[PDB]
C-alpha cells in the first residue's frame, strides 16, 4: 500500500505563467515590469497562484532586508500594489504573512549605500502609503490593523535610541492612517518632536549622515504633518503659533500654511 | 532488512518499560539521530494505534511516555515531519480527549500535565501552519466547538481551554474573553449548589486555575491596572481581584528585568 | 493557455543513481550508528579510554 504520488495545485502551464511573473518582477525592462504589474492587477478568477506566490515573495523580502538591495524592495513593494487592486482575489485568509514584510521594509536600515538612503525614504512613503491602502478593508474585525500597527508605530516612536528611519517609517505610517490619527498624535508631538529637532538641529559636533537624513526627514514630517494643523487652526498669529509648535515649525510651518491658503484659493 | 526492525525492537520496548533511564536515553536518542527516517512511517502509526489502544486503557504512564516521543520526534532539526503530520494530530488532540475514564484525583493534574502535551501543539503549529493554511484553522475551530457548547465534559473543556491557552496571546485576547464570563456562571453553578460531583468540582476549580493564571497577562497588557472591583464588575466578579493580583504579580514580573 | 487550458504535475523524479545508493547506505549507517549509541548508554559498557 503505497498511495498515488501527488500532484500540486498549479498546472505545468501556470507555474510556467507563474515563472514569467516572477522573472518578470526581476525584468530589467520597464515594458516586462509594467505588463507584469497589470497582469498581476487584472488577472481575477487567478487565486490559486495565490498564497504560494506571495508566501515566498515575503521570503524573498526577508531574504532581501538581509542582502539591504533597494531594487528588489521597489520591485516587491509595487508588486504588493498590483496585488492590492486585484479585486477578485481576497486578501483576508493570506493577509497574515504579508504585512510583516511591509512593515520590515517600513522599519530601518534600507541601506545600499549612505549617501542613497535618498530613495529608501521614498520606499518609505510608498510602503506607508500601501499600509494606509490596506488599513481601510480589515480592521472591522480583530483589531490587528488598527490597534496593532498604532500601537506599534506608537511605542516605536518612544524608541529612544534607535536611527532615524526607524522614526521615519513610524511617523510616516502614522500619517498615512489619516487626518484625524495624526490629530490625535501629532497634538503633544508637535513641540514633543519639535524637542527632537532642535535635539538634531544644533545638536551634535558631527555625524552629517545623521544629521542630513534626520533633517530632510523632520523637514518632511514637517509639511507633511501640517495640512492637519491647517485644516484645524485658521492661520493667523504665525509668531504666536511658532510658540505654539516649539519654533523650529515657524516659519516652515507658516509657509507651509500659507501654501495651504494657497491650495484653498486654487479652490 | 533486519536493524530496521532491530531498532524498531528495542526502542519501542524501552518505549513501553519503565526503565527510567533507558527511557530519557531513548528520548535523548531520537532527539539526536541524525537520519532517522523510513521507520518514521512505522513509528507514527504505533503512535497513532498505541494512543487507541491506551485510550482504550486509560493508562497515563503510557500516555506522557507517547507525548515524549512525539515531543522528540518534534526535536529532530532533521526531521522533516510534514507529510506524517495528519497522524500525529489526532494522536496528539485525541489525548486532549478522553471520557474521564481514567481513576479520579491525581489524574486530573496529569490532566494538566496532558496539558503539557497541548505544548506540543502549538510546537506543531509554529513549523507547521505553512499549508495552504489549513492546520492552525482546523484546531482552533475544533477547539472552538469544544470550547461552546454545553454537554461538554470537564475533560473536554479543560483541554480544550490548555490548548487554546498554548496557542497564545491573541487566541486568548480575542477566543476566550467572550464566553469567559459565561462559562464562569457555569462553574457558579457547579459552585455553591451540590456537593457531590467533586470529579467535576475539582475539575471546574483547576480549569478556574487555567483561566486565571494563564489569562492574566493579556488583560494585563490590554485592562490599565486600577480598578480591581470595577474589572471584577467587568469581567464577572470571580476572577477579580486575583486577576488584578495576578496582573500585579505579573507587572513585577515584567519589571524584574 | 495560462487560463484556459490545464496540465498533470507527478513533480519528483529524484532518479540519481548513484546518489540513490548513496542516501540508502548513508542511511544504514546512521540506523548502525544509532542502535549502537542505544546499547552503547544501555547495557553494561566498558570503554576504550577511561569514561568515554
Amino acid at each position: 500500500x503505497x498511495x498515488x504520488x501527488x500532484x500540486x495545485x498549479x498546472s505545468v502551464e501556470q507555474q510556467l505563467y507563474y515563472k514569467e511573473i516572477t522573472e518578470a518582477c526581476v525584468g530589467s525592462c520597464e515594458a516586462k515590469r509594467a505588463e507584469a504589474l497589470q497582469s498581476i492587477a487584472t488577472d481575477p478568477g487567478l487565486y490559486q497562484m495565490l498564497p504560494r506566490f506571495s508566501t515566498f515573495i515575503s521570503e524573498g523580502v526577508r531574504v532581501n532586508v538581509v542582502q539591504n538591495n533597494l531594487a528588489l524592495l521597489i520591485y516587491l513593494m509595487r508588486m504588493v500594489k498590483a496585488l492590492m487592486d486585484n479585486p477578485t482575489l481576497y486578501l483576508e485568509k493570506y493577509v497574515h504573512e504579508l504585512i510583516p514584510a511591509v512593515m520590515t521594509c517600513i522599519v530601518s536600515r534600507q541601506l545600499c549605500l549612505r549617501p542613497d538612503v535618498d530613495n529608501h525614504w521614498a520606499l518609505r512613503d510608498f510602503a506607508a502609503r500601501l499600509v494606509a491602502q490596506i488599513c481601510k478593508h480589515f480592521s472591522t474585525t480583530t483589531n490587528n490593523i488598527q490597534s496593532r500597527i498604532t500601537k506599534t508605530f506608537t511605542k516605536s516612536w518612544v524608541d529612544e535610541k534607535t536611527p532615524w528611519t526607524t522614526r521615519y517609517g513610524s511617523i510616516a505610517g502614522l500619517a498615512e492612517l489619516g487626518h484625524d490619527v495624526i490629530k490625535t498624535l501629532i497634538l503633544p508631538r508637535l513641540q514633543q518632536e519639535g524637542e527632537r529637532i532642535r535635539s538634531v538641529l544644533d545638536g551634535p559636533v558631527l555625524s552629517n549622515i545623521d544629521r542630513i537624513g534626520a533633517d530632510h526627514v523632520q523637514s518632511l514630517l514637517l509639511k507633511h504633518c501640517a495640512p492637519v494643523l491647517a485644516k484645524l487652526r485658521p492661520p493667523p498669529d504665525n509668531q504666536d503659533a511658532y510658540r505654539a509648535e516649539f519654533g523650529s515649525l515657524g516659519p516652515l510651518l507658516c509657509s507651509q500654511v500659507v501654501k495651504a491658503r494657497a491650495q484653498a484659493a486654487l479652490q | 532488512s533486519v536493524e530496521q526492525q532491530l531498532y524498531y525492537k528495542e526502542i519501542t520496548e524501552a518505549c513501553v518499560g519503565s526503565c527510567e533511564a533507558k527511557r530519557a536515553e531513548a528520548l535523548q536518542s531520537i532527539a539526536t539521530d541524525p537520519g532517522l527516517y523510513q521507520m518514521l512511517p512505522r513509528f507514527s502509526t504505533f503512535i497513532s494505534e498505541g494512543v487507541r489502544v491506551n485510550v482504550v486503557q486509560n493508562n497515563l504512564a503510557l500516555l506522557i511516555y507517547l507525548m515524549r516521543m512525539v515531543k522528540a520526534l518534534m526535536d529532530n532539526p532533521t526531521l522533516y515531519l510534514e507529510k506524517y503530520v495528519h497522524e500525529l494530530i489526532p494522536a496528539v488532540m485525541t489525548c486532549i480527549v478522553s471520557r474521564q475514564l481514567c481513576l479520579r484525583p491525581d489524574v486530573d493534574n496529569h490532566w494538566a500535565l496532558r496539558d503539557f502535551a497541548a505544548r506540543l501543539v502549538a510546537q506543531i503549529c509554529k513549523h507547521f501552519s505553512t499549508t495552504t493554511n489549513n492546520i492552525q484553522s482546523r484546531i482552533t475551530k475544533t477547539f472552538t466547538k469544544s470550547w461552546v457548547d454545553e454537554k461538554t465534559p470537564w475533560t473536554t473543556r479543560y483541554g480544550s481551554i490548555a490548548g487554546l491557552a498554548e496557542l497564545g496571546h491573541d487566541v486568548i485576547k480575542t477566543l476566550i474573553l467572550p464566553r469567559l464570563q459565561q462559562e464562569g456562571e457555569r462553574i457558579r453553578s457547579v459552585l455553591d449548589g451540590p456537593v457531590l460531583s467533586n470529579i467535576d468540582r475539582i475539575g471546574a476549580d483547576h480549569v478556574q486555575s487555567l483561566l486565571l493564571k494563564h489569562c492574566a497577562p493579556v488583560l494585563a497588557k490590554l485592562r490599565p491596572p486600577p480598578d480591581n472591583q470595577d474589572a471584577y464588575r467587568a469581567e464577572f466578579g470571580s476572577l477579580g481581584p486575583l486577576l488584578c493580583s495576578q496582573v500585579v504579580k505579573a507587572r513585577a514580573q515584567a519589571a524584574l528585568q | 493557455x495560462x487560463x484556459x487550458x490545464x496540465x498533470x504535475x507527478x513533480x519528483x523524479x529524484x532518479x540519481x543513481y548513484q546518489v540513490l545508493r548513496e542516501k540508502a547506505a548513508s542511511q544504514r549507517r546512521d540506523v548502525e550508528r544509532a542502535l549502537t549509541r542505544f546499547m552503547a548508554k544501555t547495557g553494561e559498557t566498558q570503554s576504550l579510554f577511561k569514561d568515554d
